[PDB]
């Protein structure tokens, strides 16, 4: 037969460092490779992260608008205007092919 | 439990002077190693 | 974005010079804080979107996944911090290290003004994901796996590379803000006609349609876990930001040009979705699972109406998110069972109480529970569609009521009934592998409570 | 390193071959005295004395020097090699092919002292003569038909490059009495070796191994009495003329290349690792890669020779 | 060999193409070729084996005629225009003739049957000179003629080359038999793009070269003529793993690498001049070379090949430092493609 | 140690020498012609 | 002349024909590819004669020397041939496959 | 290109690219010509079995010294070869200015591109 | 400062990347400055003693 190493056995990891926090074999390792990716994963990614993307302020201008139909629709209901007026490029400015 | 590395009849085809050998094409055997022939 | 990218850099250089037995931490903590960078490009205050640079930008389609994309590499590490812990201190540094570029290539790919400059970069990862596939892939069939992602992507790459350096020359620039504000309207020749197909297919291909799908199912079956996650959650993804992108031009053809691909999606999502109903390998299910879901994008970004397209980015980073988060879950099961199939390993819960609830809560996501972002998504291309014909509900009618059903089924037989008898004995859970999937659900619960931010460009 | 250079510029062989620079080599049989004669006859006629090729004579060669663990050295025991005769596992082929490697790295280093210092070389059994070990497997159920012609395909590769030796000795003890001469050695697994075995190593000595060389190189036999009498032996040596034999045509321009080969270790066993899968012969990937990925680890060995600071290696940032 | 003939035969094997490029009378470029010829055959045959007795006999008929071809093209143009050289006015058959008997010296597609044989056979260096250096002096020649040499007839024979060289290489094991199957198609972009951009042609050799020559030196290295030779590169040499990977893919196009550049710009000046049915073609077989690349890539890196036991000997004795410019050109080629602009 | 001793185990002080000094070579023709071929560009045009 | 010149042309192509079509014995293809060394010797010299091209003429001799050379290398390799084969087939020539 | 008139036979960078600026020496390109540098000793290093970073830190210094010196060389050329092709395009399309005359697009008011519904 | 052994050399490293990348875009900012203020939506007049709207 082709010279080849007998199969490997799967240490059960817990038995040794029956603290196992499943990073690396040696314990202390494993203790700072989870107390840091805890921590950079959820205490500063998780909180943090949410914090400032909650505090993104008027995301793509929608907490803007919601004022400006506000002035707009104050505006032109007083004034009369049509709320939304049908055409917008104002057809004055449209220079329709004239034959057609 | 071992990503399986190649045994040795995956390395079989590789071998041959041709990869895809067919008909009458088998017939070519490697040529000689120490490129010179007997 | 050169933060979100010259410190992805640098984290090869960390990943090389690191001591070996502190490698692994210094390359995950960083990388947090590196997504971390990548959260700023989130404050848009205005519908200006952010042309950072003349070749690098970020608009609201990109920027929810560059995001991810820097996300899940500190996740990848993690997955994969035990397989690959069995290895020689330089085949480590060296899985890292193509972990890391994967994101440093991608992020730029999803960051990219010029399409050349996404052709270029978006190929190039083909070149990390067939290392991480093919050179640690356990199965014998990986060297086969490899060939299939390599050649359907590169017989689709070659067609689109012609037609991107075809439009150069018939407008000038390949750059995709003045691509937009210019007048390319094809103009339904048959050649055009071949022009977009060009243009779309390649994208097609790694974002498997029915008829090209097959490299999917092979590839993620024998790939690593990290390898997996990155395929399901940014990999195929490519595909369809490319699509997002390139069909500002060719206008005109898609109104008539998309009839084929969205039959053969939507009729090729019901078969998908079916053949997952008895598959007895689990990777293999969530394969098909994401070429079902994966069809519905693709016919949503060629319906090509406001709701398809933001249906479409709701649900591509959602439904990465959840697929990484079954292909991860199913990756601890394969390790300590040390067999893919299904069948095996029933009763779970029983011995393993809590990986069971992130199994139920990563099916739920699977199928369109109401208050997930999965679902929004789902509703509104199913609306679109609707709009498009209102027959499409039968065929989006069957997906779901299948969609349902292999869901529960991933959860009733590997996570339900009698403990299996004594197969090797299963160790308790690490806390790694509970967080890795934490890690996926947590996020999937804060997106679910502000849907804007990965709303798409519609 | 010696280099065209070196010879256009000087460095000719053909400047330093002296009456005594002559490749000789006792084959003799099992447990003869084939040592005695050699040790001696190299230090009567001055020349390099070569002890026979070991399984670590390779790593005695290389680096430090120290013996390396079996695994490293390719698990080869001569030791069972006796105990286990035509073992499931082949210790015995691949006991042989590493045998034969030990002495193409021998000859070729006996070759760069010639062709450098000029002393002469005296090697014991040589390449030419390994064959006799093999021909007596095979004739025996030690090794299978194939296996022979594995080795027979390395050595037509690899030994018609070398030049041949100068002259080759016979120290010849009857199939008996070598036994006997086994008996009072002490190893127990050199004893209770097949007698047939001992048979069909010096037959094929006769039958092959001096006829063949009688036509190419100076043979002379001599008898167990004759040995032991180094003295008179020597003084036959002094006394063939080194004439009929390929030797003849070496001319400087053409010794300089022979040099380049042997100065070359990597190249002198280039065809020894031909990639023909035997099973005995084949590492496998796993074990290789193991094997490979722990001799490399070895202190002075991970990096080359004068850059492992481990031993004491110094000034490599500037090297 | 005598160093004294060493030399002189390394003059004329470099005086052979270095005429050839300099002079502007055809007749003193016909000689540069035939000095190329007789400076060759002599370290073709340096083993002297039988299949190398082989190689010369047909190289030097192949080389032979096909200078003869040429000749025969100057000395037709000599009486069709006084002068010693093609101009505007040369009769159309005049230069194709010469377009054939060039592509024959290059064995660039119909005639390619020739360089596979020949360079099988004949040492791994005199393979490399084969190859590369011996390639120069013909192109010179044609790059001369540019505007002159007939589009329709080369865009054919370059893709006959891009096709037989596709195909040769996976059935080919024989590592040196698939180097020159590369060659082939390579020489066929060159060509391709010879009658529109010249600058190109130049580059998509000097890339070549600059990918062959680790390319050749790396399986020198190991001397190893075949892949399950070049297989077992992880036990004797692991560090040459990773570029020979690199290189090997480079030679294809795949697009981070060097070797995009070459088709990017060659398929980018077919399609400035229209002809985007030919480079389309190219272009997709073009791909079937980098499927043998990667089976190669499969059996030398991504997958480790088992090994003899002898393996562990050669690894003990102190390996041959690779050369210097191994390295440098390894790492020009492979990873200059942010440097492409300047490059072109 | 090593039975056989390498080659390169004190250093070709001469590589250090011709390696060193030229690099060093290098950069003061490399400053210098910056620093000369800026000020060619500057009078050549305007400034 | 254009007669003439038609015939050494011919003459070269007959003689193209024959070195493109071996059989057996090499030793005839050498022959034949001296056939048209000839023809194109004799065709060069005629053209330069009747252009009174005296500046030429060098030409004409060039390519015979060069000529001569090249047959001289390609004869050392069919006596190479035939000291390891004895026979002097192009039949023989084929180890390379 | 060649045959333009004023060619200097054989001259690397003709003196008329004096006029052109001198390349930044700390010009991505010429930094990345560095490092492109420094990974080729590094890599020699490797091949050759010594301590990949520790050792040459000689050659080190020669390789991003070597090819950094010919980077701004080169690149001071093809940035000369760059700018003699707008001199030459540039002239040519007033020189013969009828074949490239300005074109005036209308304002979008004026042209009717065709609506096609999405729907 | 700079502890070895892997203790600050390598830890700054990619923190050093983020100053460096933050140094370029910075940067870009310094070139595409042409429509500085140049722009309709926002050409404001400079308010005194303020260099330029937007840096
Ligand atoms: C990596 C790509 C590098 C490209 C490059 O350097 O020049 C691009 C070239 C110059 O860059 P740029 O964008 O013009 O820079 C302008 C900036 O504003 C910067 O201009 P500036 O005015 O600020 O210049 C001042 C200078 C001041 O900074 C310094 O140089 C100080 C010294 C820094 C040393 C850093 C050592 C680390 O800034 C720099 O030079 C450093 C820039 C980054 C250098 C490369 C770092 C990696 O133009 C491009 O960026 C386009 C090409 C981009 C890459 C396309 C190809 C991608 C796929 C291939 C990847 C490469 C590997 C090959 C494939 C994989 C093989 C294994
Ligand atoms: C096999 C896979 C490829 C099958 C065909 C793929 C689609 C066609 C080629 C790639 C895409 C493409 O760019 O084709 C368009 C091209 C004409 O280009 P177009 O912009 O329409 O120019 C019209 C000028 N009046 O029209 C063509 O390029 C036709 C190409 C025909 C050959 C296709 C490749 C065959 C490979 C074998
Ligand atoms: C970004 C692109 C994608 C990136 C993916 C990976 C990113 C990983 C790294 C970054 C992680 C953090 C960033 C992403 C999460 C962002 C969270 C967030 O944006 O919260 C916003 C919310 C304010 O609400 P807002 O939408 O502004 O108000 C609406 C006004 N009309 O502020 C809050 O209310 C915070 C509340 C915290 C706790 C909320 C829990 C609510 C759960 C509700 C659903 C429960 C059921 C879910 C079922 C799911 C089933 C699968
Ligand atoms: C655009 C990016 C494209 C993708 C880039 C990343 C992938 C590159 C392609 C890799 C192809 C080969 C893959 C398999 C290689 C196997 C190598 C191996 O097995 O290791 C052994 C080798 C020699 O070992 P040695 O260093 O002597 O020490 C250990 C002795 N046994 O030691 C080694 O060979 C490992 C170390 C090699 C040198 C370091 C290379 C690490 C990878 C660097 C990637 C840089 C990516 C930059 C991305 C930028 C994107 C713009
Ligand atoms: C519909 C829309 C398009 C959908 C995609 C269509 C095109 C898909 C092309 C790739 C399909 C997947 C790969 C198929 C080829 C293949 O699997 O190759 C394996 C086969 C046997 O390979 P073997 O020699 O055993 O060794 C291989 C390395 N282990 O190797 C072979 O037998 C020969 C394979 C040749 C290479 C085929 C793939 C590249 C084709 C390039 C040319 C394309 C047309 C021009
Ligand atoms: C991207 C490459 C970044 C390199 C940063 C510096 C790396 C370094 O200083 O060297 C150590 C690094 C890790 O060492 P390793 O490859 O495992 O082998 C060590 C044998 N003494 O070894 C390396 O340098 C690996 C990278 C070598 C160059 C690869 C280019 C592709
Ligand atoms: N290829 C081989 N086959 C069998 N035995 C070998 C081989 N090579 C070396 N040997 C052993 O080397 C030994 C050398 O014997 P020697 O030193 O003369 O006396 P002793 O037998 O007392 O050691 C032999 O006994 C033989 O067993």
């Amino acid at each position: 037969q082709w010279q080849e190493d007998p199969e490997p056995e799967d240490e059960n990891v817990y038995a040794k460092n029956p603290d196992f926090h499943g990073y690396d074999s040696d314990p202390v390792v494993d203790v700072w490779n989870m107390r840091a990716v805890f921590f950079f994963g959820f205490s500063i990614v998780l909180v943090f992260g949410t914090t400032f993307v909650a505090y993104v302020p008027d995301y793509r201008m929608q907490e803007w608008a919601r004022r400006e139909a506000e002035r707009l629709v104050k505006y032109r209901e007083v004034n009369g205007l049509p709320i939304m007026e049908s055409n917008y490029f104002d057809p004055s400015k449209i220079q329709l092919p004239e034959d057609d | 439990a071992r990503q399986w590395q190649p045994d040795i009849e995956w390395a079989e085809q590789f071998s041959g002077a041709v990869m895809y050998p067919s008909k009458e094409t088998a017939h070519w055997k490697p040529p000689p190693w120490n490129d010179v022939d007997i | 974005m050169l933060k979100i990218i010259l410190p992805s850099l640098m984290l090869l250089p960390l990943t090389w010079l690191s001591s070996p037995k502190k490698t692994w931490t210094n390359v995950t903590s960083y990388s947090f804080l590196i997504s971390l960078t990548s959260l700023t490009l989130l404050w848009q205050t205005d519908e200006n979107y952010k042309n950072f640079s003349n070749m690098f930008s970020s608009d609201p389609l990109s920027t929810p996944l560059i995001i991810l994309t820097a996300w899940l590499l500190p996740l990848m590490l993690m997955a994969s911090q035990n397989h690959l812990k069995k290895d020689n201190n330089v085949l480590q540094k060296l899985y890292i290290s193509m972990l890391i570029s994967l994101q440093i290539l991608l992020i730029m790919t999803f960051s990219a003004t010029e399409l050349i400059m996404f052709y270029i970069l978006f190929e190039a990862t083909l070149i990390p994901t067939l290392i991480i596939i093919t050179r640690w892939g356990n199965q014998t069939e990986r060297l086969n796996a490899g060939i299939y992602f390599l050649f359907y992507t590169l017989i689709g790459s070659i067609p689109l590379l012609i037609a991107l350096i075809l439009i150069q020359n018939h407008v000038g620039t390949l750059n995709l803000m003045i691509l937009s504000f210019t007048t390319h309207t094809l103009d339904a020749s048959w050649s055009n006609n071949l022009l977009w197909l060009a243009c779309m297919m390649a994208f097609l291909i790694k974002m498997p349609l029915y008829g090209v799908h097959l490299w999917l199912p092979k590839a993620h079956v024998e790939a690593p876990i990290a390898g997996s996650m990155i395929l399901a959650a940014i990999l195929l993804k490519l595909g369809s930001y490319g699509m997002i992108r390139i069909s500002i031009i060719l206008d005109p053809l898609t109104k008539y040009m998309a009839y084929p691909f969205i039959l053969l999606s939507l009729w090729g999502m019901i078969m998908t979705s079916s053949i997952c109903l008895r598959q007895t390998d689990l990777k293999s299910l969530i394969a098909y699972s994401s070429v079902s879901h994966m069809a519905l994008v693709i016919a949503s970004i060629m319906i090509q109406t406001p709701w398809s397209f933001m249906g479409a980015t709701m649900l591509m980073i959602a439904h990465g998110l959840t697929s990484s988060l079954l292909f991860c879950l199913a990756n601890s099961n394969y390790e300590r069972i040390h067999s893919r199939t299904m069948i095996m390993a029933r009763g779970l819960q029983m011995v393993f109480p809590l990986m069971a609830t992130w199994w139920l809560m990563a099916s739920l996501a699977n199928l369109a529970l109401p208050p997930s972002i999965n679902l929004m998504g789902e509703l509104f291309i199913t609306m679109s569609l609707f709009s498009w014909s209102n027959f499409t509900i039968i065929l989006m009618g069957i997906n779901i009521i299948i969609t349902g059903m292999y869901s529960m089924y991933m959860i009733i037989t590997t996570q339900r009934g009698k403990l299996t008898n004594h197969m090797i004995n299963l160790q308790p859970s690490h806390t790694r592998e509970l967080t890795l999937m934490a890690l996926h659900m947590i996020p999937l619960i804060l997106l679910t409570t502000s849907p804007k931010l990965i709303t798409g460009l519609t | 390193r010696y280099g065209l250079l070196a010879a256009i510029l000087g460095d000719k062989t053909t400047k330093k071959l002296h009456e005594y620079s002559r490749v000789i080599t006792v084959d003799g049989n099992i447990c003869s005295g084939k040592n005695k004669l050699a040790k001696e006859i190299a230090q009567q006629l001055g020349m390099k004395h070569y002890p026979e090729a070991g399984i670590q004579y390779s790593s005695t060669t290389t680096g430090d020097g120290r013996p390396l663990d079996i695994e490293f050295s390719g698990s080869c025991s001569l030791e069972k090699f006796y105990d286990d005769p035509k073992s499931n596992d082949g210790n015995s082929y691949r006991l042989q092919s590493w045998l034969y490697a030990s002495r193409l790295l021998q000859y070729a280093d006996a070759l760069e002292h010639l062709l450098s210092t000029g002393q002469g070389v005296v090697l014991e059994r040589s390449i030419y003569s390994d064959f006799v070990f093999l021909e007596a497997m095979y004739n025996q159920g030690y090794i299978r038909k194939q296996c022979v012609d594995h080795y027979n395909e390395i050595k037509r590769l690899t030994l018609p490059e070398y030049l041949p030796p100068h002259a080759v000795i016979y120290i010849d003890v009857p199939v008996p009495e070598v036994q006997s001469r086994i008996q009072k050695k002490g190893d127990p697994h050199e004893m209770k070796v097949t007698s047939a075995y001992l048979q069909d190593i010096e037959n094929a000595y006769k039958k092959t191994f001096l006829p063949k060389m009688s036509e190419m190189c100076e043979v002379l036999v001599y008898d167990s009495w004759e040995a032991e009498d180094p003295t008179k032996v020597v003084e036959d040596i002094e006394y063939l003329k080194y004439n009929k034999g390929p030797w003849l045509k070496q001319d400087d321009w053409t010794f300089h290349y022979l040099r380049m080969l042997v100065q070359d270790k990597t190249e002198v066993l280039n065809y020894t690792t031909i990639p023909v899968y035997l099973p005995e012969i084949t590492i496998g990937a796993h074990q290789g890669s193991r094997i490979y990925n722990s001799f490399r680890e070895l202190p002075g060995r991970k990096y080359a020779p004068g850059y492992n600071a481990e031993v004491g290696d110094k000034w490599i940032w500037l090297k | 060999m005598n160093p004294i003939t060493l030399a002189i035969i390394y003059f004329t094997i470099f005086l052979g193409p270095v005429i050839t490029m300099s002079s502007t009378n055809l007749m003193l470029m016909w000689v540069g070729l035939e000095f190329s010829l007789l400076a060759i055959i002599p370290m073709l045959i340096n083993k002297k084996n039988p299949r190398s007795t082989e190689a010369a006999t047909k190289y030097f008929v192949t080389q032979a005629t096909a200078s003869m071809i040429i000749l025969l093209a100057i000395v037709l143009n000599y009486k069709q225009l006084g002068t010693w050289m093609f101009q505007q006015q040369t009769n159309g058959l005049i230069l194709n003739m010469t377009l054939m008997a060039l592509s024959m010296k290059l064995g660039l597609a119909p005639f390619h049957f020739w360089l596979p044989e020949v360079t099988q056979g004949i040492p791994l260096h005199m393979g490399l000179i084969l190859l590369t250096w011996q390639k120069i002096a013909p192109l010179s020649i044609l790059i001369q003629i540019y505007p002159l040499l007939n589009s329709t007839i080369i865009l054919m024979l370059a893709i006959t080359s891009i096709f037989m060289g596709a195909w040769g290489g996976l059935n080919q094991t024989q590592m040196r038999k698939i180097m020159a199957y590369s060659s082939i198609a390579h020489m066929g972009w060159m060509l391709a793009i010879l009658p529109y951009n010249p600058s190109l042609t130049l580059l998509n050799l000097m890339i070549y070269i600059i990918l062959t020559a680790p390319m050749f030196m790396a399986l020198m290295l190991n001397n190893s003529m075949t892949i399950n030779s070049i297989s077992l590169l992880w036990n004797k040499t692991p560090a040459m793993l990773t570029m020979i990977s690199l290189m090997l893919l480079s030679l294809g196009g795949l697009p981070p690498l060097t070797g995009f550049l070459p088709k990017w710009i060659i398929i980018t000046e077919l399609m400035k001049n229209n002809c985007l049915i030919m480079a389309t073609l190219m272009a997709m077989m073009a791909l079937l070379n980098l499927f043998f690349y990667t089976r190669l890539i499969y059996s030398t890196s991504l997958t480790m090949f088992p090994t003899n036991n002898n393996s562990k000997m050669m690894t003990h004795q102190t390996k041959t430092k690779p050369n210097l410019m191994f390295s440098t050109l390894a790492i020009m080629s492979t990873m200059t493609l942010p440097l492409a602009p300047q490059l072109i | 140690f090593y039975v056989r001793e390498p080659v390169n185990a004190k250093p070709n002080w001469l590589a250090v020498g011709l390696s060193v000094g030229a690099s060093v070579f290098m950069w003061i023709y490399l400053i210098q012609t910056h620093n000369e071929d800026v000020l060619e560009y500057k009078r050549r045009n305007g400034l | 002349m254009p007669s003439t010149f038609f015939n050494l042309t011919m003459a070269f192509s007959l003689s193209l024909l024959g070195t493109l079509m071996f059989r057996s014995h090499l030793m005839s293809t050498l022959l034949c590819l001296e056939g048209m060394v000839l023809s194109l010797f004799i065709m060069t010299s005629v053209t330069s004669l009747n252009s009174n091209s005296m500046s030429s003429m060098p030409i004409p001799i060039t390519i015979l020397v060069f000529a001569a050379c090249e047959a001289a290398v390609g004869l050392a390799l069919l006596v190479k041939v035939s000291n390891t084969y004895g026979t002097d087939y192009v039949q023989n020539l084929n180890l390379l496959q | 290109m060649n045959g333009r008139p004023g060619h200097e036979p054989l001259k690397f960078l003709p003196d008329e690219a004096r006029s052109l600026p001198p390349p930044k020496l700390n010009d991505p390109r010429l930094v990345y010509m560095g490092l492109l540098g420094y990974c080729t000793g590094l890599m020699d290093n490797m091949l050759r079995m010594r301590p990949v970073m520790r050792a040459g830190l000689h050659r080190q210094l020669l390789f991003v010294t070597s090819f950094v010196f010919a980077g701004y060389f080169y690149l001071k050329r093809q940035n000369y070869l760059y700018a003699v092709k707008d001199h030459d395009m540039f002239g040519y399309i007033k020189l013969h200015p009828e074949d490239f005359p300005e074109k005036e697009k209308k304002t979008y008011a004026e042209i009717l591109e065709p609506f096609h519904p999405v729907r | 400062l700079f502890q070895l052994l892997r203790e600050h050399w390598v830890h700054i490293l990619v923190p050093a990347g983020f100053v460096f990348g933050c140094y370029l875009d910075r940067k870009d900012d310094e070139k595409l400055t042409a429509f500085r203020n140049k722009s309709m939506l926002f050409q404001r007049e400079l308010r005194p003693n303020e260099e330029v709207t937007w840096k």
